[PDB]
């Protein structure tokens, strides 16, 4: 109550972003949800004097029979002022990633209890389209803090701090971190105890004045990584050696001390690709020296909060995906691999969308922000399908890789 | 007096930092002035405009035009300057309905709303910006000054504000009468339904009564207008739709502009007439832009044209959408990057047709194109029907599986079945995942001098087979491809090829079946003839055997 004034950054107008086509089921879902929200005073119909637009759609979260409204505020978020005055920043807990269990709660519904600044509401305009545009799209704006908007956690933060006061003083070891509509709650204790404390946390929110029941369990202390590893073999073909030298040449951009000279000379002469080549002892020493180098961390790797995180993903085949998160090229802040399934076994694009969500989650836990994706897929294919698989309440930025990376080989 | 509900005004603003228009009024003939005075007097009586004082600093120019051949004058205010300064509005009529998404209707009635059209009140605070001046006879008195009380014709916000106001009025009637549809186009309302004619007729009267509550009168004289309707380039009929007549001109000589017109008609036609092709005819439009320039039609363009004329020989109609039935989409490959599709529910009755053209690029293949066509049809179908059609595609299930599982990108197409209708999309080649035992190994390289553009390309093999070809007017990238081509050309049915060229790998790993590059095309032709090809990459200049040797030979 008593709204905080918000503005756009200087020299920019509100978002005008086209509503993308929605299926009949998503439209029907949104009509139902919005009718209720309008009844609750959360949103109000607007007029033609509001030119602005932000796209909206609907998703189904993990194990649920009910659609969730999802607004894509990406453009508005860029155009919205950074939040400084009362809160200068949220120094990111480094201990969150170390916890045995981190549960993700959707706290976004709490935002609806805070009125949105009257002069800013127009910038939250969104449209429910009609099939075949047969009837005019239904136009609304928010009267309260919208889910998915940058300003909502910023504005609600003081209310949130007061709400979680007794839980935190009671549970000093438990790490709570907030990103957009999500709350991240870590604990090192037994998973049954963990869930108990999570349900204990829910009540704090539940008992106060009101998809909260849900939880998404992570175990970041078990999150693995991918050092560069070289084959151990008794017999090397010419081909094996070429692949090794190629992999080492690549690695040498990362690790400076790497040498291919001795190995490369095993290839002396023009030989059948499948012919077996004995390693010279000097070749073995070189290989040995290379192995040791690759056991060390990369040199001069550091996170800069002022720079974007970039995430690259390669399709490895058979449901396997590799990825790297970096700021500067060859300095990888995290590398990883997913061998997983979760359905999607016949659908590449579904698998990729799930990978994108997982990597973003890892990014939020580790650095407290989402990365910018380089996606191995054609724009038109991605843009047609990704919303069908999206389970997350935020959305990251992405671009598209049209030229096959040669380095897919070396993350395999 | 029967009280009527007022229409709520939409608040309107000028763009930030901008003031209202001040524009000199043109002098007018004595006859124009007199006619404008008469018009404005009448308009003033109806409350549409009001006289104002000298205090209002604003002005917009007013004109008088006699129609064609006639004695009657009409008032035209030129709002161009005020429109530049007026805020943007939400525009609803973007994205017009496609006829193929409409539902069949037993009856469709037209209602004249022209009374409402000129009667919507304008935001009180914005009215001053609409000021205009009738010049005075002989300029011996001050001009007569007026401003608008209602949405002026030709003003930037009039269509959006009229549409939004009408919509708000109609909303409760539509909601409480789910058995009819209502669509607003210009000063008309169109009401359809499936109701027996008595009930339909009753709904129309009820609608006329509902509109009366805002004081909006509709003529007792019922609309001469009946189906078929000519709308947005279409003919709408109760049970069917088509495009308005498309007649391709006979010509001895074709102008750029003539060809642009032709393609326009053909594109428009293609949403109903199946199989329309624009490729060859569109080619003639490249570069240039001089509108009156004549172009010779190639034999290919003549052939495409003749094929189109045949397709257009008699009228074809689409049916409407039945939500109770599945949507089916079938696609055929037409050649030269051209694809055509039909969308239907029952066999032999299309809702609509259409085409897709290959995207511009250096290299391409049929599977990628088919995939792109599927995505386009999918998106178009979400717009029109709110759902993805089931696809019938000229590609074997096994071909698709081989494709997507090995393709370097993530890719997917939605539920589909194979239809065997040549030409089929197939994979022309697939490279080996492992080196081939028993197959000769070719180490290839090429290099060129950037200045002289002289180069060499060639190979050496484990059998001591060797070739080096001298080359002129070439680049390093071309020599790298040439070398691969030579190895393919000179090997047997199974071959291992070793290259250092990241460029060549990038292209081949994209799996093109066709290219703008002659050399890539020659390589593809060779790949097609092989039984097994393993392509291996190595880094250059590493002392890698057979690679360094061939590098030595081709450099100088
Ligand atoms: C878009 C639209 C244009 C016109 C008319 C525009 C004009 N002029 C008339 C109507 C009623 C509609 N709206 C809808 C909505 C759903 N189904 C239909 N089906 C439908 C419409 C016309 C005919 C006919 N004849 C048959 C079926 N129309
Ligand atoms: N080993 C060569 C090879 O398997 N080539 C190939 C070519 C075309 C194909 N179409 C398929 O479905 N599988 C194919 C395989
Ligand atoms: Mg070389």
């Amino acid at each position: 109550i008593e709204t905080v004034p918000v503005k756009l950054k200087p020299g920019m107008d509100g978002p005008k972003v086209k509503q993308w086509p929605l299926t009949e089921e998503k439209i029907k879902a949104l009509v139902e949800i919005c009718t209720e929200m309008e009844k609750e005073g959360k949103i109000s119909k607007i007029g033609p004097e509001n030119p602005y637009n932000t796209p909206v759609f609907a998703i189904k979260k993990k194990d649920s029979t009910k659609w969730r409204k999802l607004v894509d505020f990406r453009e508005l978020n860029k155009r919205t002022q950074d939040f400084w005055e009362v809160q200068l920043g949220i120094p990111h807990p480094a201990g969150l990633k170390k916890k045995k269990s981190v549960t993700v709660l959707d706290v976004g519904d709490a935002y609806f209890s805070v009125p949105l600044d009257e002069d800013f509401r127009k910038y939250t305009a969104f449209t429910i389209p009609s099939i075949n545009n047969e009837t005019p799209g239904i136009r609304y704006q928010y009267n309260v803090l919208p889910q998915g908007w940058k300003g909502s956690p910023a504005i609600f933060q003081s209310s949130m701090t007061k709400i979680l006061e007794p839980f935190k003083k009671q549970n000093p070891d438990i790490v709570i971190y907030q990103y957009m509509d999500d709350l991240y709650v870590g604990s090192d204790l037994e998973i049954g105890q963990h869930r108990t404390k999570i349900e204990e946390l829910r009540q704090h929110l539940l008992r106060w004045g009101l998809f909260l029941w849900m939880g998404y369990e992570l175990h970041p202390d078990k999150w693995t990584v991918q050092p560069i590893v070289l084959p151990e073999k008794d017999s090397w073909t010419v081909n094996d050696i070429q692949k090794l030298v190629g992999k080492l040449n690549w690695a040498s951009q990362i690790y400076p001390g790497i040498k291919v000279r001795q190995l490369s000379k095993l290839l002396r002469g023009t030989k059948a690709l499948t012919e077996v080549i004995p390693l010279t002892e000097e070749a073995e020493l070189e290989l040995a020296e290379n192995r040791e180098i690759l056991k060390e961390p990369v040199h001069g790797v550091y996170y800069d909060p002022s720079k974007d995180l970039i995430a690259e993903i390669q399709k490895q085949g058979q449901g396997q995906w590799t990825y790297q998160i970096y700021q500067e090229p060859f300095k990888n802040l995290k590398t990883g691999k997913y061998a997983r399934m979760r359905g999607a076994h016949t659908n590449d694009v579904k698998q990729l969308t799930e990978a994108v969500q997982k990597i973003t989650t890892e990014s939020i836990v580790i650095w407290g922000k989402t990365p910018k994706f380089k996606l191995p897929i054609q724009k038109e294919t991605w843009e047609t399908w990704w919303t069908e698989y999206w389970q997350a309440t935020w959305i990251p930025e992405w671009e598209f890789v049209n030229t096959p990376p040669l380095v897919k080989l070396w993350y395999q | 007096m029967v009280p009527i509900s007022p229409i709520e005004t939409v608040p309107v603003k000028l763009k930030p930092g901008m003031d209202g228009p001040k524009v000199k009024q043109w002098p007018l003939t004595e006859e124009k002035i007199k006619a404008l005075v008469e018009i404005c007097t009448e308009m003033e009586k109806e409350g549409k405009i009001s006289k104002i004082g000298p205090e209002n600093p604003y002005n917009t120019p007013v004109f008088a035009i006699k129609k064609k051949d006639s004695t009657k004058w009409r008032k035209l205010v030129d709002f161009r300057e005020l429109n530049k300064r007026t805020q943007d509005f939400w525009e609803v009529q973007l994205g017009i309905p496609h006829p193929a998404g409409l539902k069949k209707k037993k009856s469709v009635t037209v209602l004249d709303v022209g009374d409402a059209y000129f009667s919507v009140p304008l935001d009180e605070d914005f009215r001053k910006y609409t000021a205009f001046t009738i010049p005075s006879i002989n300029n011996e008195t001050p001009g007569i000054r007026y401003q608008y009380n209602v949405l002026p014709q030709g003003w930037k916000g009039s269509p959006a504000i009229f549409q939004s106001s009408m919509t708000k009025i109609l909303e409760p009637f539509a909601a409480q009468n789910p058995d009819i549809v209502i669509y607003q186009y210009m000063d008309d309302l169109y009401v359809g339904s499936d109701l027996e004619i008595g009930q339909h007729r009753t709904k129309i009267e009820e609608l006329r009564q509902h509109l009366l509550r805002w004081g909006l009168t509709t003529p007792d004289k019922k609309h001469q207008k009946e189906p078929p309707f000519l709308w947005m380039g279409y003919e709408l009929h109760p049970d069917k739709w088509t495009v308005q007549p498309i007649v391709l001109p006979e010509k001895d000589s074709w102008t750029v502009n003539d060809i642009q017109k032709l393609v326009g008609k053909l594109n428009w036609a293609s949403q109903i007439y199946p199989g329309i092709k624009v490729r060859q005819l569109s080619k003639l439009l490249r570069g240039t832009k001089a509108l009156t320039e004549v172009i010779p039609l190639t034999e290919e363009a003549e052939l495409e044209l003749a094929e189109n004329r045949e397709i257009l020989k008699e009228p074809v109609h689409g049916v409407y959408y039945d939500p109770s039935k599945d949507l089916i989409a079938e696609i055929q490959k037409q050649g030269q990057g051209q694809w055509t599709y039909q969308i239907y529910q029952e066999p032999f009755k299309n809702l609509k047709t259409g085409k897709y053209a290959r995207m511009r690029g250096a290299h391409t293949n049929d599977v990628k194109q088919l995939t792109e066509a599927v995505q386009k049809i999918t998106t178009e179908s979400i717009v029109i029907w709110g759902k993805t059609p089931k696809f019938k595609l000229p590609i074997q299930k096994e071909t698709w599986e081989t494709w997507w599982t090995e393709y370097w990108q993530a890719t997917w197409i939605p539920e589909w079945e194979f239809v065997n209708t040549p030409p089929l999309v197939k994979l022309w080649y697939q490279l080996e995942k492992e080196p081939i035992v028993g197959a000769e190994t070719f180490y290839v390289d090429g290099a060129a001098n950037r200045e002289t553009k002289l180069g060499k390309a060639g190979y050496v093999t484990n059998k001591g087979r060797q070739k080096v070809v001298p080359l002129t007017n070439t680049t390093n990238q071309k020599t790298e491809l040439q070398a691969i081509y030579l190895a393919l050309q000179d090997s047997g049915l199974e071959v291992n090829i070793v290259t250092d060229s990241q460029y060549a790998l990038g292209i081949i790993q994209a799996q093109p079946d066709k290219s703008e590059s002659e050399l890539v095309n020659q390589i593809i032709e060779q790949l097609i003839k092989k039984e097994k090809v393993y392509l291996a990459w190595v880094p250059a200049h590493k002392g890698i055997g057979g690679n360094e040797q061939v590098d030595k030979l081709v450099s100088a």
